[PDB]
């Protein structure tokens, strides 16, 4: 699978979860910024590697990184 | 590939035992075959115009295989087609080749096998290698001594064959 | 040439059973899963 | 000229690479 | 799925993408599942020897091919008219006119005509039959096997050097300067005197008589007295035929520089002077370094000790002992890079000083060699810089190298790449300026106009090493100079000769056009560079992607985010590199071979007044110089250039089937396949055969690597066909 | 990434004084400014003679002028020497 | 490997069908050798008749 | 029985037996096949030679080629010579000439090569190797001709008399 990190620069603007097309992200509570939330990725099985998310950061650098890793059926889009 | 019945098994040593006691049939068959002069136009050299390229050699005269060595190999892929369905389509009491994933290896023979007189397996295990090794003394001999492997054999059994 | 056998002999040995056998084998290596 | 015999015997030492060929790279792959 | 069994992460891809990264990664032993460094380095060292082995057995090869096939003792003979035979051809695709075609070399067989020297070099070094040339495919084959030996044993429990010994500087540099360097070099000086001068001068020495045959008369006696000079008395006659006894005089170690008047190469008691000096000086450098005994120096006090004090270099080289040691990506890099410059020393030195008896009369020869170390030399040049890349991104850690050299280059990364891109940009377009000016010009019927630039600097270094064409007089030019006369006595006289002669290719007359193309090979050498430079400072980070390092030196991209960062890695610009570096490497021999055959037609005017302009480029070296090559097969017959004639074309479709994966990217071939897996699936008794690995698209960076090896390919196969088709062909 | 070896009596050398440390003389550590600098001198002036007595080769040089001849480069190493020692205060 | 070979997707399966396809093509190619040399036409391109 | 033309190995087989452990051939009578075989092989040269002699004189302008001819004689005149003084070696000292003495040397210590009853061929292809260089200087094309033939009649006087053995082994 991929592996997606979310760093703590993130400014909780829900913006990358909205941008993944696979589900791989969701927001926790956080009180680190002041939308007291962290975009979080529980689900990077799922994760195809699009980086939309990365595209959606509005942070000078990405909190969400996604490091393109071991592909598997789900991680390479394929529908066989 | 080795839990095939491949490899350093008594599969493959009987096999290759039965390609040798084969081998040294067909060696004395050939010597005592040319001895004779019955291979026919032994000396002719096969015609690229015929036969094509294949037949090309570059020895500097005739620059082409002779008819008796593509004889010979004729016989060989007579019993290489046989070979290939016998592998791949095996008798139904045949012993196989490549012998199923899960079976059960024979017991090694150790240095030598219980003597039945019979058609048993033991005897054709004790002939194989005995062919086998007797291949390797022919060919050797022949290497050592600067000799046709045909004349070699033919001296071995007192000229017999011719 | 001395051993003049031995190009008719050796090159299509090399040339198409080496390559076959071992892509065969390969084949068989790269597909098996144990 | 080159002998048949020489040729042979260029192929068994050639035979020999390939067997420590094999058992080296059997080693490096492990 | 189990296939790469180093890469766990491969081999659960369930794709066939696991085949082609099994096959790419698997020489990346760094990178491999549950590695440590002691069996890193225990790995690169059997498989050292493995190479060393593969080169051996190419070599007992070439010799066995030769001795068996070849028309060596006919080519001994007779060596300016015999072709060299490489081996037969067994080919049964062959028709009866492509069999007659290629029965030259005066055998009854098919045959390739050598191109790469070695009867020359055989002949040179002593080899005079069959026997001998069998001999050394012999002893070549045991060291092959003793080699593929000790691979084996130094992987045995108890024979696995530990990471200590890996990293014993001072002891390999010793043992490889005066032992593997130093010695060898006196070796080979021992095999001149007492093999190749002998049988150079008839006189038969083997094995069978070398310890009874003295190479001096005198015999190791003025050797042992100080009488050094005596080796020198009675050179080899100007009248000396080699390989025979007429002519030949008793001296085995001499300086007359030049080249043997017949031959046309050096001396070989020059050259077995030059491995005697050259190997005393190597074996005195191999004592440098402390071992076990208490003299020498140590590596990291003297790369400690070299900081200027003015600061300029900032901490100098404190901590780079530790960098380069623990990095075996920064030793291969040095390595390739050293290397690199070397074949390009080997192929500028065997052209213009040829050391082989009769070469550089062998017109092909000598331009497949030059062609074949500038290709080599490219490539290590290039691979020296990428693995610098893959220095800086997997083994270099900036705390360990606070304040370097290396710290500080990479502090300024952007005032060296900004610089190279200036000076690339500088040379671009003025030398294409001028090139196009030139074009202009001439086309409109006024040659006169031509901004032509005499390269008087070159000219003036001719000079000052005694070329006499350009009346600068300076140095040895100057007849009354101290430089001139301080040679007089030595290898002045033999040099003059050589240099000012006009029947070799030492120091070639220089005109405008050589200025132009030596400044076009300066915009491609700075510009491939640059690439390079580029590739390695930004390796690490860049403003567009600073954590770069975090992915390694070769991934697709990140993303079609902040504007797009397609061929942003460290081997993307090792990728794009490599076609500048084929473009310099085809600027090189392309300058060399149409100067040579010019040269050798005895109209070397012709490059002088078509080589400023760049039609005069097209017609008179590509359009001219093909007919020959393309005409190898025709309606009307074939001939022996046939098959370069088909390896041309050859060479044209792998380069431009490289354009496909170059151009056309994963996206329509990913849909193109999954179209593909639906027909299948669909397609009655075809969906009976079911793939075991799904076909997918290749990657964003391995089709960049199939394009580039299809290109680079091509590249290779048409120039080889043009270059050795076109000589032969045309024979001058 | 593992432990680098040097050999037995490898010491520090780096230096941002205004001279590095006499250690980096190695086995001339001890020995006093004045006679690296007299040295130096000498190398220089029967250097430059040995070499300038040969300087039309012959195939029957002097080995001793040779010899000699080396005391020229040898010499410039001997008055960094000399500014070392000097500015160790020795 | 299955014990079941009823089946063409079965190991045993396949490897009926491979021992099959050897003998019915090495049958099948053996009778069109008998066949071509037999028949004038067929040696031909059905050209014979003109 | 023989040697072979060109490559000059034995050729056929034809207690004394020619496998290797009931060899009875000595190392001596070895070292002479081999010492046969490499004068064989140059002796089989010599008509390769007359040919090419034979095409530079039919030429419309025919000119010697004294590098040819002096090349020829550096590379088999020379070889037959040395294989011929070596052969005459084993036969008059014996078993010393073998290695019994150690490694070649100088002072060997040994008798000489001359002395031998084969010695006086050997003297005979020495004159043909000076009267082929010597018409090779001279451009007298019937001079070589001559002159390897007569080398080519010492060699197989030389391997006649000889009786050298062929160990197969
Ligand atoms: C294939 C079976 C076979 C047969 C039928 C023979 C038959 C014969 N061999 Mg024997 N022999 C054999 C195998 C065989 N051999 C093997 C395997 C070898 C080892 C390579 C030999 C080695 C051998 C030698 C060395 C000689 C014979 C000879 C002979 C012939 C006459 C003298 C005699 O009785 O020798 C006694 C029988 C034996 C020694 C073996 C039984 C005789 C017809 C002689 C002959 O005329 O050869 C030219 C002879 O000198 N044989
Ligand atoms: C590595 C160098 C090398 C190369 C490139 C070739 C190339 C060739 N050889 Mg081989 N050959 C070599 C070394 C080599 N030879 C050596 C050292 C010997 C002495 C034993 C021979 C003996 C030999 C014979 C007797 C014949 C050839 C022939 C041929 C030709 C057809 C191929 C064939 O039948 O191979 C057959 C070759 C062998 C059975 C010997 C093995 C060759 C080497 C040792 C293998 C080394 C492999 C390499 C180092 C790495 C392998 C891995 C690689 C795939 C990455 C071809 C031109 C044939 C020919 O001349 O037709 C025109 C032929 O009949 N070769
Ligand atoms: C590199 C080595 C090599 C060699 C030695 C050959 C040899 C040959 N090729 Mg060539 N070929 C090769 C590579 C090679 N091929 C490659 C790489 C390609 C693709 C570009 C081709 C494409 C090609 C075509 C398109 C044709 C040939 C043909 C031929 C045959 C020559 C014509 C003749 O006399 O017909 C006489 C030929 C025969 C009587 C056929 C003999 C059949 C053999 C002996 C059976 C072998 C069994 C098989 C190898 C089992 C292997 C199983 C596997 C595990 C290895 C001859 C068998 C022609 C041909 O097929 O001939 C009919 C032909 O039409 N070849
Ligand atoms: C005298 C002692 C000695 C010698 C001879 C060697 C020799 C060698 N070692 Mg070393 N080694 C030594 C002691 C020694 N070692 C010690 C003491 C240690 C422990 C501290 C090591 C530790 C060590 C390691 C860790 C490794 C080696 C390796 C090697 C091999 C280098 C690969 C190669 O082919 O380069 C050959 C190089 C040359 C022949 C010289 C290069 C010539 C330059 C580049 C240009 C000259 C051009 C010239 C004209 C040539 C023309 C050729 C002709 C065609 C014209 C080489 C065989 C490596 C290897 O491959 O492992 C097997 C390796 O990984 N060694
Ligand atoms: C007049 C404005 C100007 C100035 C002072 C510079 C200054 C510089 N540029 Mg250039 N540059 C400019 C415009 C300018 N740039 C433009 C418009 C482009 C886009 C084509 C570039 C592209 C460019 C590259 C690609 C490179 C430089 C480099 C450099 C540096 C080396 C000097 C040199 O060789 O110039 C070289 C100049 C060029 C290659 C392009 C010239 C572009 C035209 C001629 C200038 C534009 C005129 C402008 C419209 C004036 C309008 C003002 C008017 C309204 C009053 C230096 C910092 C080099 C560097 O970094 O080396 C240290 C380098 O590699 N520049
Ligand atoms: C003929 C083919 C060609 C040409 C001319 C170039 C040219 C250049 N390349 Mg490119 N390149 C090519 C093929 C080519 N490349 C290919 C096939 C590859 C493989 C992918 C690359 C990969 C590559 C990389 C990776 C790099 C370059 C770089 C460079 C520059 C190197 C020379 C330089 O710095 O200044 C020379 C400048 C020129 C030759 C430009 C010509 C000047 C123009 C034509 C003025 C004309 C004005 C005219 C009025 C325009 C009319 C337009 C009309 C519509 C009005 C230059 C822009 C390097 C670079 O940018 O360094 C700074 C660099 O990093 N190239
Ligand atoms: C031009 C470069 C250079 C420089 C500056 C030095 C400098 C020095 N060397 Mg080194 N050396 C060099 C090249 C160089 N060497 C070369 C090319 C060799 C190979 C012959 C050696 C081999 C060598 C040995 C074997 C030893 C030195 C030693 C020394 C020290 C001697 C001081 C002295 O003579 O006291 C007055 C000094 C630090 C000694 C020392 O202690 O090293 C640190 C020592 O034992 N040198
Ligand atoms: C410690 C080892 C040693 C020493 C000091 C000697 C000393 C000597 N040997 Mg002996 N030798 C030895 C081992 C040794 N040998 C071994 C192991 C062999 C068997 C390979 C030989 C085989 C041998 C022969 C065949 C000859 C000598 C000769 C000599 C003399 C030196 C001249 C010469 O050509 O040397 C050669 C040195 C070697 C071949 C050793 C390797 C001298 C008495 C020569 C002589 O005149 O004998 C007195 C002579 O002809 N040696
Ligand atoms: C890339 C590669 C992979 C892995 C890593 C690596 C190991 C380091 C590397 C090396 C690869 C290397 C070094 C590969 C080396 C490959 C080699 C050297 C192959 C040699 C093959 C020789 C053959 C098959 C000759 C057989 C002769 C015969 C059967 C003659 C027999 C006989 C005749 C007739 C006469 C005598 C009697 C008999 C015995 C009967
Ligand atoms: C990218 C990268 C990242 C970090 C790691 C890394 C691997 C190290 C690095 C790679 C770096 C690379 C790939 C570096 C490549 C570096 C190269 C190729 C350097 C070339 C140096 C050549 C020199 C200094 C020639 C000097 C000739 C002279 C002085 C001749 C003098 C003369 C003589 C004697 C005779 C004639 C007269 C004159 C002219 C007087
Ligand atoms: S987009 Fe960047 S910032 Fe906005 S939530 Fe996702 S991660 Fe945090
Ligand atoms: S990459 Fe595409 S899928 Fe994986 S997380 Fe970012 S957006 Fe969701
Ligand atoms: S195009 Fe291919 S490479 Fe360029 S960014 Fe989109 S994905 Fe990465």
């Amino acid at each position: 699978s991929h592996s997606v990190k979310v760093y703590d620069t993130c400014i909780g603007c829900t913006q990358c979860v909205r941008a993944c097309p696979c589900d791989v992200l969701e927001m926790v509570s956080w009180d680190g910024c002041k939308a007291g939330q962290i975009a979080s990725a529980p689900r990077t099985e799922d994760c195809i590697g699009c980086k939309r998310c990365e595209t959606a950061c509005p942070t000078d650098f990405l909190s969400v990184r996604v490091y393109l890793g071991g592909e598997t059926t789900r991680s390479m889009g394929l529908a066989y | 590939f080795g839990g095939r019945g491949l490899g350093v098994t008594v599969n493959a040593e009987r096999w290759n035992g039965r390609h040798a006691m084969f081998g040294i049939f067909a060696m004395v068959m050939t010597s005592y075959m040319k001895g004779h002069g019955l291979i026919p136009d032994a000396d002719k050299v096969l015609d690229i115009a015929q036969w094509g390229p294949l037949a090309a050699v570059w020895d500097g005269a005739g620059n082409g295989i002779s008819n008796e060595r593509a004889i010979i190999l004729i016989a060989h892929v007579h019993v290489l087609v046989v070979s290939v369905i016998a592998a791949i389509a095996p008798f139904g009491f045949q012993d196989t080749l490549v012998k199923e994933k899960g079976y059960t290896p024979e017991s090694p023979a150790g240095l030598i096998p219980p003597f039945k007189t019979g058609l048993t397996a033991e005897a054709e295990l004790i002939n194989g290698r005995l062919a086998m090794l007797g291949v390797i003394s022919i060919v050797t001999a022949s290497l050592f001594t600067g000799t046709s492997v045909v004349d070699t054999i033919n001296l071995g059994m007192g000229k017999i064959l011719y | 040439m001395t051993a003049a056998y031995l190009p008719s002999i050796l090159v299509p040995i090399i040339g198409l059973i080496f390559p076959g056998l071992v892509m065969a084998f390969a084949f068989i290596y790269i597909e098996q899963d144990e | 000229m080159i002998s048949d015999t020489q040729i042979f015997i260029a192929l068994i030492l050639a035979l020999v690479s390939l067997v420590l060929a094999i058992r080296l790279g059997r080693a490096l792959y492990q | 799925t189990k296939f790469p069994k180093f890469s766990q992460a491969l081999a659960q891809d369930p794709a066939t993408r696991r085949i082609w990264y099994g096959l790419a990664t698997a020489h990346d032993l760094e990178s491999h599942d549950g590695m440590t460094e002691e069996n890193l380095y225990q790995k690169i060292f059997a498989s050292h020897f493995g190479h060393l082995a593969v080169i051996f057995l190419w070599t007992s090869g070439n010799l066995f091919h030769v001795a068996w096939q070849g028309n060596f003792e006919q080519w001994v003979l007779n060596p300016l008219k015999v072709k060299p035979i490489a081996h037969a051809i067994w080919d049964p695709h062959f028709g009866q006119p492509a069999v007659k075609a290629f029965t030259k070399g005066g055998v009854s067989y098919p045959v390739n005509i050598a191109t790469s020297g070695v009867y020359h070099w055989w002949y040179t070094i002593g080899m005079r039959s069959n026997t001998d040339l069998y001999a050394g495919s012999l002893f070549l084959l045991f060291l092959a096997g003793v080699f593929l030996f000790a691979g084996w044993l130094h992987l045995q429990p108890k024979f696995r050097p530990g990471l200590s010994w890996f990293k014993n500087n001072e002891s390999r540099l010793n043992h490889h300067l005066s032992g593997l360097f130093g010695f060898s070099s006196l070796a080979w000086s021992a095999h001149l005197i007492h093999v190749a001068i002998p049988e150079a001068r008839g006189q038969h020495v083997c094995w069978d008589n070398f310890t009874k045959v003295a190479p001096h008369p005198a015999g190791l006696q003025p050797f042992f007295t100080g009488n050094w000079g005596a080796y020198a008395a009675s050179p080899d006659t100007t009248n000396h035929i080699f390989g025979t006894s007429e002519g030949a005089g008793t001296a085995i170690l001499t300086f007359l520089g030049g080249f043997h008047p017949q031959t046309q190469a050096l001396w070989l008691t020059d050259i077995a002077h030059h491995h005697l000096a050259i190997g005393v000086v190597f074996i005195f450098a191999g004592h440098m370094y402390r071992t076990n005994w208490g003299i020498g120096h140590s590596l990291k006090e003297i790369l400690d000790a070299h900081r200027p004090p003015g600061g300029r270099l900032g901490a100098g080289h404190k901590g780079i002992f530790e960098t380069l040691t623990n990095s075996l990506h920064f030793q291969l890099g040095l390595a390739l890079a050293s290397l690199g410059v070397i074949t390009s020393l080997v192929a500028q030195h065997m052209y213009a000083l040829p050391s082989y008896a009769f070469i550089a009369k062998d017109y092909v020869t000598q331009s497949a060699l030059y062609t074949h170390h500038q290709y080599i030399a490219g490539f290590l040049m290039v691979g020296a810089f990428a693995h610098g890349a893959i220095f800086f991104v997997r083994d270099y850690d900036p705390e360990q190298n606070k304040n370097n050299v290396l710290a500080r280059i990479l502090d300024h990364k952007e005032a060296i790449i900004s610089h190279l891109s200036w000076v690339s940009l500088f040379l671009g377009f003025h030398t294409l300026g001028i090139y196009v000016h030139n074009d202009v010009v001439v086309a409109f019927g006024t040659p006169e106009k031509q901004i032509l630039v005499e390269p008087v600097f070159a000219q003036w270094i001719q000079a000052s090493s005694g070329k006499a064409l350009y009346g600068f007089d300076v140095l040895l030019s100057s007849t009354n100079s101290v430089a001139a006369n301080a040679s007089s006595n030595i290898w002045l006289p033999g040099w003059l000769e050589a240099i000012n002669s006009g029947k070799n290719s030492l120091f070639l007359p220089i005109g405008p056009g050589d200025f132009l193309i030596h400044h076009a090979i300066a915009l491609a050498l700075h510009t491939t560079t640059l690439i390079l430079v580029k590739g390695a400072l930004d390796a690490r980070g860049s403003k567009l992607m600073p954590d770069k390092k975090d992915f390694g030196y070769a991934f697709p991209c990140d993303g079609p985010g902040r504007g797009g960062t397609c061929d942003i890695s460290a081997w993307d610009a090792f990728y794009l590199s490599m076609f500048w570096m084929l473009n310099t490497i085809g600027w090189v021999t392309f300058y060399w071979h149409w100067k040579h055959i010019t040269i050798w037609q005895g109209n070397a005017g012709q490059f002088n007044e078509s080589s400023t302009y760049i039609m005069g480029w097209l017609r008179d070296y590509l359009w001219l110089n093909s007919s020959p090559l393309i005409n190898g097969y025709n309606p009307f017959g074939m001939n022996s250039l046939s098959v370069w004639s088909w390896m041309f074309l050859f060479g044209h479709l792998i380069w431009a089937t490289g354009f496909m994966f170059l151009i056309s990217w994963r996206g329509y071939w990913q849909e193109l396949i999954e179209t593909l897996v639906w027909a299948h699936e669909r397609t009655p008794l075809a969906n009976l055969v079911r793939w075991k690995d799904k076909p997918v698209a290749l990657s964003i960076v391995q089709a960049r690597l199939v394009g580039l090896i299809h290109f680079t390919a091509g590249y290779i196969f048409t120039y080889a066909a043009f270059v050795i088709a076109s000589t032969t062909g045309k024979f001058g | 990434f593992s432990p680098v070896p040097s050999p037995e009596g490898t010491k520090e050398t780096y230096w941002e004084t205004k001279a590095p440390s006499s250690d980096v003389l190695g086995i001339g550590a001890g020995v006093s400014s004045g006679n690296f600098a007299a040295a130096s001198v000498f190398a220089a002036l029967v250097g430059g003679y040995c070499t300038g007595q040969v300087i039309p080769l012959t195939v029957e040089p002097n080995p001793l002028f040779l010899a000699g001849s080396f005391l020229l480069p040898y010499s410039w190493a001997l008055h960094v020497a000399a500014w070392i020692q000097k500015n160790n205060g020795k | 490997e299955t014990e079941a070979k009823d089946q063409l997707q079965t190991a045993k399966g396949w490897r009926q069908f491979t021992s099959g396809w050897l003998v019915g093509s090495v049958g099948g190619a053996s009778f069109a050798y008998i066949l071509i040399s037999n028949i004038p036409f067929l040696q031909t391109a059905g050209m014979s008749m003109l | 029985a023989s040697l072979d033309p060109k490559t000059g190995f034995p050729i056929q087989g034809g207690s004394a037996g020619c496998q290797p452990m009931t060899q009875a051939a000595s190392i001596l009578d070895k070292q002479r096949t081999v010492l046969a075989g490499k004068i064989t092989v140059a002796a089989n040269k010599v008509p390769v030679l007359t040919a090419a002699v034979d095409k530079m004189k039919t030429a419309k302008k025919p000119k010697l080629d004294r590098d040819y001819v002096l090349r020829y004689s550096a590379l088999y005149l020379t070889t037959l010579v040395d294989a011929m003084e070596q052969y005459c070696l084993r036969d008059a000292n014996g078993a010393k000439a073998a290695g019994g003495a150690g490694l070649p040397k100088f002072k060997e210590t040994l008798k000489p090569a001359s002395s031998s009853s084969l010695y006086s061929y050997v003297d005979t292809v020495k004159s043909g190797i000076a009267a082929v260089s010597a018409a090779a200087k001279a451009g007298d094309f019937d001079g070589v001709n001559k002159a390897a033939g007569d080398i080519k009649t010492a060699a197989d006087s030389f391997l006649s008399t000889a009786n050298p053995p062929i160990i197969f082994n």
